[PDB]
């Protein structure tokens, strides 16, 4: 220990308090560390050395008083939440103020999310659907509060809301990414995928393919695709009559002669 | 009955050198309370320790002296050493404090100095 606290002496004097503050696990002067990291603010760099076999709750806890002494509730949120009190961790988060409220609410979702418990989950549920405080919050949030209680046909559903949203906006790409990022996880658990969010998913993918084999000169697959996406032109309510006039030029092109003739005489119809 | 040695001329806080050399396991419930060298010879030395009881006492199931239930051992033992820069430290003596003796007062050649108990010197 003694010689240990030599070497903490020496980089004292060198200035590297990153260094110094590891022999206060490795002499043991544990309490000469945690008013250390304080002093510089370093508390999470002490948090994580004490991942050590010496160490305990109630220096994770100790941590968590200093910071709620300082009333600076994220970070006393954070190191309640590493205690395992989920209660004061969550009671901290909502009690955070508007400039934090969105990482606050990332905590409070993982807080709860950790913690299980219907009271605090259903006490998160009324404050995402506002009525703690007269507003909803956007739909990512219990979209992701979702996914943190592993709700995931109840996540699925959010996505394919967000999903459809921003397919009536055109942002094909958004809907696209959103229904992915749950088609993936859906599939990484072993889990039902919406028929509607795969077939919508499928839908969207096949319409970037087609910006895809254009681009490369497979006139072929990108009439093919665009067949698809036409047959299906309903999906895409901002874009009708380009993607329907590529659809019969891209099958014109391709030799689908026949396909561009029906969407060529679904285009003369009056609404187009 | 471990040796300990440790240096500070340069300054230091160090880890021990260890040595095995003392086999008495007779001195490990025992405390030193006095000590003196012989006025002639700077290579001896001698100590008196006594046998301390625990803070709290038990008693046996049958009506014993308490802790001098078995047979004799010194009520405080008197130890004498030889010290040197070349061989460390060896024993030279070790004997109960006489009973007619209440504490060890010194030490200096052919003789260890006690004090005598007033209730004995006038039988």
């Amino acid at each position: 220990l003694d010689g240990a606290k030599m070497v903490a002496r020496f980089f004292l004097q060198l200035g590297d308090y990153g260094s110094a503050i590891q022999f206060l696990v490795m002499s043991k002067c544990n309490n000469e560390a945690f008013t250390l990291a304080q002093q510089h603010n370093k508390m999470e760099i002490y948090a994580d050395i004490i991942g050590s076999e010496d160490t305990t709750n109630e220096d994770y806890q100790s941590i968590a008083l200093y910071f709620e002494g300082e009333k600076r509730y994220l970070q006393a949120g954070k190191f309640f939440l590493l205690c395992g009190q989920y209660s004061r961790a969550l009671k901290h988060f909502l009690k955070c103020p508007s400039s934090e409220d969105n990482v606050a609410i990332e905590m409070a979702i993982e807080t709860v999310g950790q913690a299980k418990d219907e009271l605090l989950t259903n006490q998160l549920i009324d404050h995402l659907l506002g009525e703690n405080d007269g507003m909803p919050k956007d739909a990512k949030y219990l979209f992701r509060l979702y996914m943190a209680l592993k709700q995931y046909r109840e996540a699925a559903q959010t996505a394919i809301i967000i999903a459809r949203e921003e397919q009536s906006a055109g942002n094909y790409r958004n809907a696209h990414d959103v229904l992915f990022s749950m088609y993936a996880e859906l599939k990484s658990q072993k889990i039902k995928i919406p028929s509607e969010m795969a077939t919508n998913l499928m839908i969207l993918h096949s319409y970037i393919l087609v910006k895809i084999h254009v681009k490369n000169g497979d006139h072929m697959k990108g009439a093919r695709m665009l067949i698809r996406v036409a047959n299906n032109i309903s999906k895409f309510p901002s874009h009708i009559v380009p993607i329907l006039t590529s659809t019969v030029i891209e099958c014109h092109r391709a030799g689908l002669k026949n396909s561009a003739f029906s969407f060529a005489a679904m285009l003369m119809r009056p609404e187009y | 009955g471990q040796i300990d040695r440790r240096e500070t001329l340069s300054f230091n806080e160090q880890e021990t050198n260890k040595s095995h050399l003392f086999v008495d396991e007779g001195l490990k419930n025992y405390v030193p309370v006095n000590h003196f060298w012989d006025q002639s010879e700077p290579r001896l030395f001698v100590c008196e320790a006594v046998q301390e009881t625990p803070r709290s006492q038990p008693q046996s199931a049958n009506g014993q002296p308490q802790d001098g239930r078995a047979g004799p051992a010194a009520d405080v033992l008197i130890l004498s050493f030889f010290i040197s820069e070349e061989h460390g430290f060896l024993l030279h003596e070790s004997f109960p404090r006489p009973a007619t003796s209440h504490s060890l007062l010194g030490m200096e050649v052919p003789y260890y100095y006690f004090t005598r108990k007033p209730e004995e010197a006038d039988r």
